[PDB]
């Protein structure tokens, strides 16, 4: 195996030995009982190891583009050694990614510059030629992804080899992820490029070619920003975190460094333009920017018509044939599906067969067709369900593990507010891909939830500011010019009244109207979505004072009404807007839905039947008999309910949906 | 662990789903007690006059 | 915005890297953006093209500096101050400095360079790596000028680049042959041998492992080839001036082959850019540009450019290789039978009236077995598609344009036949003194068209279809194209092939086979082959005694 991969130190001289070699080297590295074995054989001797770090750091750094392999110009010799080498680059990444799986201590650890003599979380990292370190293939990787860095353009590799730029990522994403590369790594890749800030200014990347692999590139550029900042947050590493968090967020344009001296000409753009000067030109978000370049509508090829094979008969062997590649995804093998169809163009004696022949094998050819069709549907619904789940990760993250003293209790809200406009409207679209809403509805429960418990924080510290001090605070700072007129200073308190607010309860009643029977996992994160929104529309406990006692039943109705009392009649009024319709859809899922549907639609149900003030629902609730199927099942939830009165209970599950049965029971009682 | 984010923005949205309920049904069964403690009184708040 | 523009002409590398893939960029890649960067790069790097691989020259106010870096230092560009130097890197600055003589500053360049891509080398010093950055840098201008001489326009080759793109190429490489681009190239061509070099770098000790050897045996053959090429490439598209010409010409006088038999792959270059200098062939082929491509040859515009080449070629000073100036000769001949026939060129005759015996001395050099066995057995002759058509003319027009030499040759081989028939029937050995003119030149075509590296069936020349192919397979035209006539071409080649099988001496049987093994490679040309070995055996029905048909058919082989 040693010799095997001393091909390598010869890869610009026989790329065809380097190649087979590497593949070669990639087989093997498959087997996680082997990998430690190869750690030993290739650093035993370090007169080899040398020329065998040399060897895949030589293949990884040329660079020969995947341009040469398309223009019709060039030699056929040409044309196979520039892929022999692309190929030769794909086996190295590969065999890098399975072998970084593979537990500790494994080839790849030894390829990127590991301290395999230490444990792995101790490895003091450095740059080529610092303190005599080699260079490596993490040298490599980042060289692949660095050159381009500067330009207006981006980067090279996200051009020039699309695949190769695709793995390079994944494999920092695996350094990254995994708990003692982690530490070394995320030191490493600010303390001597700045990665993530220098590549993360070229989001979102841009191709109608590569979509797929662009979608996991950036992928795997979200997963990588995600980890530094809750690691630069849990280290308190404020200004990195603050940092990563303007380059995502600010509602402003970034500005290259404007050195002097250039400009003209362009003036060809069509005069017609110049009355269209649109103020509509909002600078959008850096985070909203990527979520624009996530597609969510798909092609669906169009259904095989066939004249000679029976298409229920050919759905079954291409499902016979859908296998997992080495990215876990299911793709029908095209080579196996090819090798049986002709089989039976083979098995076919007949006079009458040997005449059909050609146009066997042209419906062979179709079904084919349709299968790579088939295989792109697949990888491109996995490549946008990624991106997207990369993208919530990402949000998730900036929500979750950020400091609130890095984004304020106002531009916190208007980030949550705009970002669920947004992944609502690519969902509440008809075009928009199922697979997605998994993902989707499990975003704005996420961003419902921080909307809602960040007006549970503004709420509570703008209740200090007593009605009396004020008046000396206004009585020191003497400019002097032009008065204003007596407006009242109670801004950000008035945000509660939006037509945003509105716009995201109207988006998600229709969200879950469009979310069908099956989608139950979808619609319990709506439902808990609209139980936070209806926090927002939540008064908080008042104090039972001897002196709110003596508030007379005059002050009690020549108030003027708090915002919390208009909010729950204008929510109440939207939800009213929709109905029998929605008054079926939660009802029903109260009554029949999964066990944690009926729960969440109970507690819905409590909340509704505690704003409604018309009777609406309690109506509807009885005159379609459902206010009795959730009394007669009583009897069917107590044989539940005794098995959890064993010492250790399987569930406690029936109990929680038993006590929300009886919270919306204990409402409608009042 | 803690370089995991899945098993975190798993773990914290079924915490968050299971709050979401705790608080309709603990604040509805609060306000059972508050509800026959205020009826009580109204029914009292009827029966001293039917008395004085 | 002053001083630092001042460094600038002092590291060895890195400005030549940054001139080579920023001319990759704006000419293989035909990107835009480039091409406002090339024009200043150009603009700024012309001195260097003026003087290709010159050193920045030694310097006592760069020395002092040097020997005083480590108490006074040296400011570096990209570095804010003064950078202190080690004893080290101080002591190997001088060994660069008096190994390469180059200037001291351009030495800690160079060694600074040679520092930072170290770690790319692992198990090499930032010496020995100075050693390759020092012959990169040369090999990033020589394939820089290569490319700019590619992206001219003229008579070969048309890069799809952009009309001013493609004059600012010509215009720029043009300004460099004004500058005696010929004479600078011959030198370092002649200069530039890779013992000389190893015997600097064993003795100063600049050679590292068996690896490095490698690297900096290539990176000096990359530095020789891409310079030769450079001619190549400028003849091929515009032909070379007067005075290039008596140079080139002056080189080759004084070339020796390899160990094998066999010209380098540079003095083969050399010899096919002098080769492209005597191309006319286009001329019975372009008709509406013609008269602009005429104005383009000193072969028609300078009386004097013949003057002088046809006296040096019918000289009696021998070269080095007499079979060198024998395939010069005969491209000579065949650049005068040329000429000779085209109408007004009266003006020249003086010249024209000796092409038959231009090609006799020529023949007399033995021209055809020096194009085998010094060209054609070349590994390098069949890498380059520009080398093979301009053999392929070579061969072609001299059958073609002296079919009365061919007939000449023909004469003599049916009669050395006779000669060594004689001797062999007198029990006696053939005499030496006998000439193998036919032999040699049915040889060479047996071994020229015996490869086809690019797929381009040129055999098709010498044959003539006699019978219509009738392949179904094709339905995308629909233009009529009403029985063109084959050219005279390919109607004197095809012929050729043969009236050289009428009546087969046994001397020249085996060079026939050979020429017909040559002439059949490819799916057609071995279709046509097929169909000549059975139409030399389809006529011997019912005379089952007169012992006559062709030796060189099927039925007579079976």
């Amino acid at each position: 195996v040693v010799n095997i991969a001393r091909y390598l130190y010869h890869g610009n001289t026989n790329p065809e030995l380097a190649f087979e070699s590497a593949k070669i080297l990639c087989c093997i590295s498959c087997n996680s009982n082997i990998q430690i074995k190869l750690v030993g054989d290739f650093t035993h001797d370090q007169s080899i190891s040398q020329k065998l770090m040399a060897g895949f750091v030589e293949c990884l750094d040329c660079e020969d583009a995947e341009e040469f392999v398309r223009l019709e110009e060039g030699s056929e010799l040409e044309k196979k050694l520039v892929a022999i080498r692309h190929e030769t680059r794909i086996h190295i990444l590969n065999l890098l990614i399975t072998s970084l799986e593979c537990n500790p201590p494994n080839l790849a650890l030894y390829l990127l510059g590991f301290e395999l003599k230490k444990p792995v979380s101790t490895t003091n990292l450095q740059d080529p030629g610092v303190l005599g370190c080699p260079r490596t293939c993490l040298h490599a990787i980042l060289n692949i992804l660095e050159k381009g860095t500067e330009g207006r353009t981006g980067p090279v590799a996200v051009r020039e080899s699309p695949q190769l730029a695709e793995l390079c990522y994944q494999v920092i994403y695996q350094l990254c992820a995994c708990s003692d590369t982690s530490g070394p790594t995320m030191r490493y890749l600010r303390t001597s490029q700045d990665f993530l800030f220098s590549q993360l200014q070229y989001l979102p990347f841009s191709n109608k070619e590569y979509e797929i692999s662009m979608l996991n590139q950036m992928s795997w550029l979200m997963k990588t920003a995600s980890i530094e900042l809750r690691v630069t947050s849990l280290n308190r590493q404020r200004s990195h975190t603050q940092r990563l968090l303007h380059l995502l967020l600010d509602d402003m344009p970034v500005k290259p460094y404007s050195d002097g001296e250039g400009g003209i000409e362009d003036e060809n753009r069509s005069v017609s333009g110049f009355l269209h000067f649109d103020t509509a030109t909002k600078v959008r978000r850096k985070i909203l920017n990527i979520l624009d370049s996530i597609d969510f509508s798909q092609e669906i090829p169009e259904p095989l018509q066939l004249d000679f094979f029976d298409r229920a008969q050919i759905e079954q062997v291409i499902a016979n044939c859908e296998h997992k590649n080495l990215r876990g995804q299911t793709v029908c093998n095209v080579k196996l599906l090819h090798r049986v169809l002709v089989a039976e163009v083979n098995a076919l004696q007949g006079m009458a067969a040997i005449g059909q022949r050609p146009l066997l094998m042209e419906e062979i050819s179709t079904v084919l067709q349709y299968v790579v069709g088939r295989n792109k549907l697949l990888q491109c619904l996995h490549a946008k369900r990624h991106a997207l789940e990369s993208w919530r990760q990402l949000v998730e993250i900036i929500l979750t593990a950020c400091p609130q003293d890095l984004i304020q209790a106002e531009d916190r809200q208007l980030i949550i507010r705009d970002i669920l406009q947004d992944v609502h409207d690519k969902i509440l679209d008809d075009e928009a891909a199922q697979e997605l809403m998994p993902v989707v509805a499990g975003a704005v429960f996420t961003l419902t939830a921080h909307l809602s418990q960040a007006v549970l924080t503004e709420q509570k510290e703008t209740s200090v500011l007593g009605p009396a001090e004020a008046h000396y605070a206004f009585m020191l700072d003497s400019c002097f010019t032009s008065p204003p007129p007596e407006e009242n200073p109670l801004v950000g308190f008035a945000s509660i009244g939006d037509s945003s607010l509105y716009i995201i309860l109207k988006k998600l009643l229709d969200f879950i109207l469009k979310t069908g029977g099956g989608f139950q996992r979808v619609r319990t994160h709506l439902y808990g979505s609209l139980l936070y929104y209806l926090q927002i529309a939540q008064r908080p406990d008042e104090p039972d004072t001897l002196e709110a006692a003596k508030k007379t039943m005059w002050e009690r109705l020549t108030a003027p009404e708090d915002v919390f009392s208009k909010l729950q009649r204008e929510n109440i009024a939207i939800i009213e807007s929709y109905g029998a319709a929605l008054m079926e859809v939660v009802c029903r899922d109260a009554c029949d839905g999964h066990e944690i549907g009926r729960m969440l639609a109970l507690a819905l149900l409590d909340r509704i039947v505690s704003v409604d003030k018309q009777q609406q629902w309690l109506l509807y609730l009885s005159n379609s008999g459902y206010l009795k199927v959730l009394v007669d099942s009583l009897v069917e939830d107590d044989r539940t309910l005794q098995s959890l009165l064993t010492p250790q209970p399987p569930l406690l599950k029936a109990l929680y949906t038993y006590e929300s049965k009886m919270a919306f029971l204990t409402r409608v009682a009042k | 662990k803690d370089t995991d984010i899945q098993g975190f923005l798993k773990n914290e949205k079924d915490n968050a789903l299971l709050s979401a309920i705790e608080e309709s049904r603990k604040r509805t069964f609060g306000m059972a007690e508050e509800y026959h403690r205020e009826s009580m009184l109204v029914e009292w708040e009827q029966v001293k006059q039917r008395i004085l | 915005a002053t001083p630092l523009a001042v460094n600038s002409a002092a590291s060895l590398w890195g400005p030549y890297k940054d001139i080579w893939h920023k001319v990759g960029n704006a000419l293989w890649r035909r990107q835009p953006e480039a091409v406002h960067l090339l024009d200043k790069i150009l603009k700024k790097h012309k001195p260097d093209f003026i003087s290709l691989f010159k050193n920045p020259p030694k310097n006592v106010q760069q020395h002092e500096k040097v020997q005083k870096a480590s108490t006074e230092g040296v400011a570096i560009q990209g570095q804010q101050g003064t950078r202190l130097l080690p004893e080290q890197l101080i002591k190997e600055a001088f060994i660069l400095s008096d190994l390469f003589d180059i200037g001291e500053l351009a030495a800690v360049e160079l060694l600074l360079a040679g520092e930072h891509q170290q770690p790319h080398f692992p198990g090499l010093t930032r010496g020995l790596v100075a050693v390759l950055l020092y012959w990169d840098g040369k090999r990033c201008i020589a394939n820089s000028l290569k490319a700019l001489i590619q992206s001219r326009r003229g008579k070969t080759w048309t890069l799809e680049l952009s009309p001013e793109l493609a004059s600012m190429t010509t215009r720029f490489t043009d300004e460099l042959m004004e500058q005696g681009l010929t004479y600078k190239v011959l030198t370092l061509v002649s200069q530039i041998d890779v013992n000389n070099e190893f015997e600097k770098l064993q003795r100063e000790r600049g050679l590292g492992s068996e690896k490095h050897r490698k690297e900096v045996s290539d990176l000096i053959k990359e530095c020789r080839q891409s310079l030769a090429e450079s001619l190549f490439a400028w003849a091929c598209q515009s032909p070379l001036g007067k005075e290039d010409t008596l140079l080139l010409i002056g080189h080759l006088e004084r070339v020796t082959v390899e160990a094998n038999g066999s010209l380098d792959a540079v003095n083969l270059a050399l010899l096919m850019a002098l080769l492209y200098c005597f191309d006319i062939s286009f001329i019975e082929q372009s008709t509406e540009e013609r008269d602009d491509m005429i104005h383009q040859l000193p072969l028609l515009t300078e009386k004097q450019y013949i003057a002088t080449i046809h006296s040096r070629l019918q000289d009696s000073q021998l070269w080095k290789l007499p079979g060198l100036q024998a395939t010069v000769r005969l491209a000579w001949a065949l650049a005068l039978r040329g000429i000779s026939q085209l109408p007004d060129v009266t003006a020249l005759a003086e010249f024209t009236e000796a092409d038959e015996a231009m090609a006799e001395l020529a023949i007399a050099d033995n021209v055809f077995l020096f194009l085998m066995e010094s060209v054609v057995v070349s590994e390098y002759f069949y890498q380059e598609e520009f080398y093979i058509r301009r053999v392929h003319n070579l061969i072609t027009d001299f059958l073609a344009l002296m079919p009365m030499k061919v007939k000449q040759l023909r004469n003599r081989a049916d009669e050395d036949a006779r000669m060594i028939h004689m001797s062999m029937q007198m029990g006696n050995e053939p005499p030496i003194s006998l000439r193998r003119d036919l032999e040699h030149l049915m040889l060479l075509i047996g071994e020229l068209y015996k490869k086809n590296p690019f797929h381009l069936e040129l055999a098709l020349e010498y044959w003539c279809p006699t019978e219509p192919l009738q392949t179904p397979t094709i339905m995308g035209s629909y233009l009529g194209v009403a029985h063109q006539r084959p050219p005279q071409r390919q109607v004197v080649l095809s012929k050729f092939v043969r009236q050289m099988g009428d009546l087969l001496p046994p001397t020249i049987y085996i060079p026939y086979l050979k020429m017909l093994q040559g002439l059949a490679n490819g799916p057609q040309c071995a279709h046509y082959c097929f169909s000549l070995l059975k139409v030399n055996g389809s006529s011997h029905v019912e005379n089952i005694q007169g012992a006559g048909g062709s030796p060189v058919s099927w039925e007579h082989f079976f």
